[PDB]
This record gives C-alpha cells, structure tokens and sequence, in this order.
C-alpha cells in the first residue's frame, strides 16, 4: 500500500521496529469523563459489538471501540483474545496513536479517513506481526472524526468479511448518531412547543379531520374533567356529549368567538366560554377549540 | 553517536527529574507527566497553557512561569501528548478566568489539544484555543495539515503571556495572540538532521555541502535541499522567501466556549512590507554555535534595512530547537506599540527572564 | 439442528433433494412496482451493500437485499459469483421462498426471526451444496418483517465473519427506518403543535434560558413588527426594546397578568397588553410571553 | 563542512559587526577590535576588563554590562588578543578607581595580558589582576602552564562584576578574585571535536563512543580517551574527578601596583568537601542539545547529595563554549552567604540578566 509506505515514512523517523513500551494509559479519575463524553457513541457501539460477537462466538477475536485519539473506550468478544491483547498492554484508556504503537489499523483508518486493515508485517512494530487488526473511522453530526470500530485477531486467522464487519458498524453506529441527535432536536423543539401550550391562559383541545382528539392540555383537562393521556386519539364525541353550538359549527365549518357554551362530560355538566377555529388542509379540516377561563 | 543519555527509555525522565531539581519554582506530576508553575492555581487571571513533543527545549517548560506559561504539557521525543495529560495539567492550573491553550499546527498537536478543550468544557471550564501556524515553507507537511508552527510561537507565548499578566480576559488574550499569528513570519534551514534517541539513526542524512531549505522542527523535508553556497545566499533566500510567502490564505479554528462547538475562521496573512516594525528572533535549532547566529544576525539586518523594515527588538539563541540539529529558523513578528510594551513586560521562566 | 430439521420436514413433503427448478421472476413491470414499495429500505441498503463490497473486493460473493415474501430487490458483489448463481435464477425479481428452493438462508432467516447460515448439505436442495448464504431479517416500525439482507458465498470460503456481516448491515438499515420513521412523526407532532400556536388569538413569543427567541407568531410578528423567521434564535434584548417591567420581571422570574407596557421596535413605540410566564426546566428559565388583542 | 559562515576570514568582523547591531548598550571599536559598554567610560567604579580568543562565544564580549564586565577583548578565533588591545580596552574603560583584568591561565592569555598590564602601569594607571585556573583536569597543557582557565571564569566575574558595581574598591575585588579562584572546580568532556573554521578540519578525531576525558576549551587533549558508558557513568568520574583532583598547592602572580611588578603568591585549594555549599554550572561545550544537560544536572544533584554538597545556585546551558564541539563542562563553586548575596545581585548583559 502506498498509505502503509508514508505510515512508515512517519514512524521510522521516530521509533524502530523490535522496540515495544507499554503503551499510555489513561489512569482511573480522567478516563471517567473520557468515557462519559461518550455515552451515545458508547451504547450505540456495545449493543453493536455484543450481537457482531453473539454471532461470531466462537472465534478469536476482539472487539474495540476506540474514541477521536486511538483511546480504547471499551473492548468486547473473545476472553482469551482480549487477554493477550491486554498482555500487549492493550486496556481500558490505553492510547493507540501511530506515534505510541507504530504502524497500525488502529489508529491508521482514523489518520486516512477510512476502513483500513493492516497485518503481519505491515505493522511497523515487530510485536503486532502476528496480529490483523482492522478498523473503521466515524464522523459526528458535523463531519468530525469522532471514534473508531477496531476488530484485532491472530494474523493467520483474518477473513475477508473482517474489514467491511468493522465498516457496517461502524456505519450502523455513526448513521444512528446523526440520525438519533436530529430526533434529539426535533423532540426538544417539541417539549418546548408543548410547554408554550402548557402555558396559555385559555384551555386549548385540538382534533382531527376524523373527529379524534390531538391535543389537550392540564387547564383544558381539569376543566372538561378528561384525563389527559387517555384521552388522545380518541374520537372527541365518545369523549364528551357537545353543544347544537358546537355540533352545527363544527359541520358548517365556521369559527365562533367567545360563544357561550355547556360541555357533557361522562354525565357532568360543565358550563364554558368558548372560540373555535377550522384549521384547513388537503387531508381535512381540523379544529382548535379554546376554552376561555371566565 | 554522540548522544548524552542513559537508557533509550528513560532520556525523558532523567531530563525532566533534572528540570525539576534546577527549577523549584516548578512542580513535576507524575502519573501522567506534566509542568506548572509551584504557585498554580494563580487566582485572578487567565491560564496559559501549551505542550507539544519534547525534543525542543527550551520550548515548552522553559517557558514556566510568570509573564509567560502557566504549566506546560511533554510527550515524548517529537510526540504531542495525549489529551488526558493535556486536560489534567489544565485542571491543574485552573485560574477561574479560563485557560487560554496556545497550540502548535501539527496533526497530533491539533488532534489531542482539539480533544483535551472538549474534555475541559464538559467539566465547566471556560477554555478557548490559538493556534500558530508561522512557517512560510510547506503547505501539508509529514506531520501538517497546512503551515507549521514553530518558533513564533515563543514570541506570541510571551507577548500572550504579558497581557495574561496584566488582567486581560480570556478574550482578549486570545484575540491578541490570534492577531499575533497572522503577523508572524518564520523559516528554517539544516545543514545536518537530528536524530531522535529512540530512532537511533539520523532522521534524514544530507550530502556534503547540501541543505534542506526550509527544513521543520521535527526534521520534515524543507522546500528542497540545495547545495549551501554561503551563509549570505542563505540568509538572503529565506528572506526572499519570507517575502515571497507572506501572503496567504488559510482556514483556522477555534474553540467558542459559548457555543460549545469549533467555529471555523478564515483569514489571510500580509506579507511583511515597506515601512513595518518588526520583532527578530534569529534561532538556533539545537547545534548552531552561537558566535554564528550573529553572523546570521548581522546579514538579516542588512536585509531589513534594503526591505525597509526597522526591527525593534530582537532574540538570538536557542529558544526552538529540535534536538541535535545544525542549523538556525528566522523569525519576523511585525509589530505596533502596544505590542513592544507587551514585549518589554517583565518575565521570570527559565529561559525567558527580563523585567523588573 | 432443530431448525434445519424442521425446515427438512417441511420439504421432504414436496420436493426431491437432486431435482432443481429455477424459482420464479417476477416480470420487469410488475417488479418496478415491488422495488418502488421498498425505496426506504433499499435505499439505506444499497448503500450498506455499496460499502460493505467496496471493502471486501476482490472475494467471490454476492450480497442481496430481499423483501418480506424473499423477492430479490437489488444484488451486488462479484461480477462472476452474481453470473453464477444468476445460472440458477437468483435474479432481480427472484422469489427465494423456502418450497421452491428448499431450505436456505434466503428463507430460514425470516422464518426463525434471526439470523441464520446454511452451508453445504444443510440445504435440501444438492445444486445448493457448494454455497454458504447467511441472511438476516429485518423488521418494520411496528414488526412485520420487511427484508432480508444476505450474502452467498462458495461453501468453501465461508468466514466467521460472513453471518455478522449481514447482521451489521440489517442492524443499519433497520434501526435507521425505526428512527427515520420516529422522526417523520415526531415532526407531524411538531406541525400539529405548530398549526396550534399559529392560530392562537394573542401573539405569542417564546425565548430561552440565554435570552433567544424559539418561537413567535404570525400575529405577535404583526403586533411587534418582526419579520417572521429572520428573528428565529436571536436575541431577545436585540430583536427590540424591552419595557423596563420586562427585563425586571425576567431578571427576578416573576409573572406578568395582563401588564399594559410599551415595546420599541425599530424607531417606533407599540403599546400592547402582556402576560409574562416563567418555564422553570433543570436548565434554566424560559418564558412565554402573550400579546393580547384589546 | 557545515558552518554558517562566509569567507572564512570575515568570520569574527560579521559576528561582531552582528554583536554590535544586537546590542545597542554595546559599542565595537575599529582599528583595533574591542568591545565595551557603551556607557564607557563609567566614573566611579572600578572597571572589570577581560578577554582572550573567541570561539566560546558568550564568553568574553556575552558578559558586558551592568554588574559584570565593563569591556572585553576578543582575539582571533583561539588565540589571546595582542597588548595594543587590552591596552586600550583597559584605558577606554578607566573609570578612575582602577581597572581590574580577569585572566584565563593560557600562555598566550598569561603573556599578552601581562605585556598589557604594564604598558598600562607605566602610563599611570591603576590596574591589578586575577588568574583563573579551575580546570583540574591535566596539568601544563598544550596552550597552558599549569591549570586551564575555563567556565568559573563566568561565575567570577558575574561574582566580582557585583563587588565592582556595589563600590568595592580595587583590592576588595582583586581578592573577591582571587579567593573565588580557589574554591571552583571544573571538568570537561567531548563526544565529537570543535573545527575552527580557518583549518578546515576538526582538531582532534574521536573513534566511535569514545569520549575525551578532561578535554580543554580550545580542543586539547585531556586526561585520556575511554569508552563513553553512559551519561550516568560519565557524570560519576567527572564528579569523582573534582573531587580528586580537588587539592592544588601551586603559584600564581598577581600585579603589585605599588611597587610596580610581579608578585609571586603560592596559593592552595581545598577538596569540595562533605559539607560545602556550591554554585553549579553545567555548561554546554557548544552543540550539546539543552535536553541532555538537564539529564546531566539530573545526576550531579545526586552525586553531590551523595557527598552532602548543597547546591545553592546553579545556571544550565552554553556559558563557557568551544566552537561547535560535542561535550559539556561541569564547574562546581564553594560559596558562603556573602558569595550568594553577590550571586542575586543585579546584571544586566546579553548572557546574563537577572535582577532589578
């Protein structure tokens, strides 16, 4: 490979081959936050990682996650595997920069934007030659690295699915961060949006072109005695008995305002103000109905 | 080989143990490895914090203390550290008026700095980033995405450090050293390559009377080599340089704190012309003697006077080294007044240390 | 196995071992109408299917995005192991139900509701002998089936990694719909709750904890003379000139009933009539504010 | 060939024009070559003069300023200046409470400044003198007759420089002098040979990994050539060296002014002792990256500890150099606390500058 050739352009300059340190670990209290700064990576990768190896067990091999700077967040698949990579110094927040290991998939997919495999020889460090490991970048909402998929095992051992297995997960994990945080959003907008109608002064009920409850909001709730969850979606006149006021604006389609108005609801009488408002569309017409506490 | 050491794996404790021992007015951690002032946390104003690979000493430690940097962070040999080091040395020097992380344009450097600002914000740090690319020589370097950044850094450390000093903000702060990278000019020549101890060899070997123009601090190739023909074409083709590649574009990117994301900036560079002030740093990259920086210093004066530049101020050593190499960087920071007022505040750091 | 026995059970009733009939396909009209049903799924799938290949090639094998009732939707790999098992009928269009082909991966794997590999002798039908397919199912935003992602392979060249591969890729491409189709309703949600404010009868602003507006509408835009989205996330103290009651009641979180006051907007006093309400979230305090019509 | 040079005769005259043009508080005399402050003379002090060859450049011209030397004299590259220089250096000085000439302990350096005393004598001047002889490494070497002058001539006249500035009279700094001379200590070893620039050639060659045991400023020969161990191992024989080499019964000479002539006095030198409180220098021979000596600082402290030396002070890095060679030298100062009260007090020069 051409990348391999300045992967060792970079390195020699640096280190030699037959050299190996214990390579950095994060210790205890600062891998906290380095862990915790990934929640959403972390539980979309292990749930991604669990069932790869639910389906692989059993094989030798091991599974990491690894975050922007080659840090090995968690590792998961083949105990044994996972203990000589651990008796290489491979940990819990063991740094795999190039600079720390040499020449490796680790940390090369990240260095070159893409999946990237790397075995035997091909690593610049002489104690990974028995190893294959494969890796795979992702990228954040914005376009920023943000993590690694690495797959490590006995170099004899390596598949050709092994590349393109860290590559469907890494691309599962990194389209469901993206497409988790959009929802992330739209759901905050919600919230607030709801909130806004939370806080009106009037009672506020909203109903489909089909007569079904859409909204409803506590004030509305209390006034019209409905229980504000058991009541969406259900059809509005199973809800409550409702007014020749409000039944012939309703057909007619034509707002009312301020109209006086007395709502049945489950047998009570319940006296109101009320303004209605047709709200037009192609699939129908729905309705606001706001009522005013006197 | 000619290299002062012990074991290949403990040059960097030994050294640093020895900085500790000479330097009491600086604490050394361990577990991880990093430098502050033994007087941080400073309450009351901005922290300063830098790091980068060792293997350019003074640069960074040497530069501990008031007037200047807060704490420093060592990697290995010619290896950026890795952001735990980084966020926990900047833990260490917490101010309660933000932490300024001045940090050289390196991949690495980029990368593991870049980290260590989001790990701090996620912890509730105001925390904002300059970044120094001076090198006029290479776009995209072995370690580089766009220009490299070297010796400028120590003038902009210092001049930053100064304002830090006085009280200004975090904002403040980082918009003048900003200011200050766009106004620096810097490049290198070798005549022989450093050799980094773990590597045993050479970093790269040049032929007899061959030099690298343009050479980096981690012994990157230069613009080519070219045979060195005397020490006047030499000063006088980097200067041309200087001016030939003044200007330029690029896209940088700092970290707003307010928004807790990487706004990207563009901006341009002016080529230093007619008329300018300017503060010269003639450098020694780690084996130059320094009866020939003068030399150096002299035509580099004859150079300015022609270019119409009037240098005010200037510094000649080893101030941004790279281990043993020979040769020397040029540095040209324009300047105005309250620029050289910065210049002339005190500074009591091991290698910097004027003032009252 | 249980399951492979089962499903010989099921073919022993029908079919010969030896005898092969090349499985029904669907003509090129109608099949346009079978892809066009399954554009959400296939398109994330594709491009699964474009990646996983890209980083596996060369290797004799065939990938396949199936539909509910196994009809091939879209094929790729390698050219000649596409050419081969095309001999047999696995074409666009193909149906891949267990009692024409016999028991195989394409089938099983819908049928167990998992992930499944059948090689060699495991599938009924001797002509599939010298294949390995893996397939996996893929559900639906309220759990139908809905696909099946696979991968053939010559029998001896199958990897541990073949399996989880296609798992990988289901995973992507089912998750995303989930999520893809949580987001299409929560943002319906969102114009519903939208639709409602903007019919509203006072004008209504709402800004943040850091002081930006999120939300105003058509008739506080009239009132306070604001252009609709261009006011969108900026801040308040800025969008116009705030009535000294106003920012005393922000800076202390005290309500506002009916409050006559005077905004500045743009060289020009507006006097209307306020509600202030405070929306304290784990965050900080938001506010609606309400313009009412006199 | 790898200097940064020109024609290799305009060396000294670029670095020094350069030297000039660094220094504005420095003044360069033409016809003939001196340097002195450019304040010259001061009234009311006695004038501190010294000199010799350049080459270990800070030394002599680096050390020019306030608390320190009121003008030195360099030679061509390694050789003493002649008379007619020290001469008028010494009278360009005069501030009239004397001038007092610092002398390294080399034939050449020994012969011309002494021609240069009395010339300066019989023109009615005041004017006495100290001889620095710390180097314990070989005894009457290839330049020198007896013990080499080396990097606690530094020292010294920082030391002195302070006495003369304060407003100690002539004989009060003479014996500040010469007292100070027999309590430093030096040793100095190479790992690759300085070249001067006019010979073209290195001036001695070293096979591989070994280092010159006690080798000189001008590239003697020293005690032997060995295997270079480790920096470890190193640092121990030197240390040990010092120590052993400590006691020195020997005579020096001084100008009595009084009765016009050279007076014998026969001097000793204790051993550094358990005990003792130093001043320690590691200084870089030329090339020596900056890194390495704090690797050697790093075990100093540990020997010195070891045989209850308590290091006061120390200064780390290229103080007392040899062109470009590959070594360093270690000076070990016995001090009371008048000598540190000396030691804080202010300079003010391009090498040196501590103080209010």
């Amino acid at each position: 490979s051409p990348l391999i050739a300045t992967s060792w352009e970079r390195c020699n300059k640096l280190m030699k081959r037959e050299t190996w340190n214990v390579p950095h670990q994060a210790q205890g209290v600062t891998f906290a936050s380095i862990y915790r700064r990934k929640k959403a990576m972390l539980t979309l990768g292990q749930a991604a990682l669990e069932d790869a190896w639910e389906y692989m067990a059993p094989r030798e091999c091991a599974l990491f996650i690894l975050d922007e700077t080659a840090c090995i967040l968690s590792r998961n698949g083949d105990p044994q595997t996972l203990q000589q990579l651990s008796a290489l110094g491979f940990n819990d927040g063991t740094y795999c920069a190039e600079g720390i290991i040499g020449t490796c998939a680790l940390s090369l997919a990240a260095i070159s934007g893409q999946a990237v495999k790397t075995m035997a020889d091909q690593h610049f460090k002489q104690v990974l030659w028995n190893w294959a490991f494969c890796a795979t970048p992702l990228f954040d909402s914005k376009g920023r690295l943000t993590g690694t998929i690495a797959l490590a095992c006995p170099v004899e051992q390596t598949t050709a699915a092994d590349l393109p297995l860290t590559l469907a997960i890494a691309r599962e994990v990194g389209n469901l961060l993206l497409t988790d945080s959009l929802l992330a959003e739209t759901n905050r907008h919600l919230n607030q949006l709801n909130a806004l109608l939370e806080s009106m002064d009037d009672g506020v009920i909203s109903w489909d072109e089909q007569g079904n409850l859409q909204f409803i909001n506590a004030q509305a709730a209390r006034v019209l005695r409905l229980d504000a969850t058991a009541s969406q979606g259900r059809a509005i006149t199973e809800l409550l008995t409702l007014p020749a006021v409000l039944q012939q604006a309703i057909k007619q389609a034509h707002p009312l305002k301020h109209v006086e108005a007395t709502f049945e609801s489950q047998h009570q009488f319940i006296d109101a103000v009320i303004t209605l408002k047709p709200i037009i569309e192609t699939q129908g017409t729905s309705f606001i109905l706001l009522l005013h506490p006197v | 080989m000619k290299k002062l050491i012990n074991d290949v794996q403990d040059v960097l404790d030994e050294q640093l143990a020895g900085l500790a021992k000479a330097h009491p007015s600086l604490t050394l951690h361990q577990d991880p490895v990093y430098v502050t002032r033994a007087d941080a946390p400073v309450a009351g104003k901005v922290a300063l914090l830098s790091g980068g690979g060792s293997g350019h000493e003074p640069m960074h430690c040497g530069y501990i203390g008031q007037g200047m940097l807060s704490g420093a962070c060592p990697g290995e040999i010619f290896l950026s550290p890795t952001p735990d080091k980084i966020f926990e040395c900047a833990m260490q020097v917490d101010g309660g008026e933000g932490v300024l992380l001045i940090i050289k344009n390196y991949t690495g450097d980029i990368l593991n700095f870049e980290t260590a600002t989001e790990l701090l914000h996620d912890s509730g740090v105001k925390v904002t980033t300059v970044v120094i690319d001076d090198d006029v020589a290479v776009k995209d370097s072995l370690y580089t995405a766009g220009r490299r950044g070297v010796a400028n850094t120590v003038l902009i450390e210092k001049l930053v450090g100064a304002a830090a000093e006085r009280g200004d903000s975090l904002d403040a702060c980082a918009e003048l050293g900003r200011k200050l990278n766009n106004q620096g000019h810097s490049i290198g020549i070798a005549l022989g390559a450093c050799t980094v101890p773990a590597a045993g060899k050479p970093s790269f070997t040049l032929a007899d009377n061959e030099m690298e123009f343009g050479v980096g601090i981690h012994g990157e190739p230069g613009i080519d080599r070219r045979p060195f023909s005397s020490l006047d074409q030499t000063v006088d083709e980097m200067f041309d340089t200087l001016l030939v590649n003044g200007s330029y574009h690029r896209t940088l990117r700092f970290w707003d704190y307010q928004q807790g994301s990487w706004q990207e900036e563009q901006q341009t560079k002016q080529p230093l012309q007619s008329g300018d002030r300017v503060i010269a740093l003639v450098n020694n990259l780690g084996a130059t003697p320094l009866s020939e920086l003068y030399g150096v210093y002299n035509r580099l004066t004859t150079r300015c006077q022609q270019a119409g530049l009037t240098i005010e101020r200037n510094l000649i050593g080893a101030y941004c080294t790279s281990l043993d190499m020979t040769g020397f960087s040029i540095t040209l920071l324009k300047v105005d007044d309250e620029t050289l007022a910065l210049w002339d505040a005190p500074v009591h750091t091991p290698a910097l240390n004027w003032g009252k």
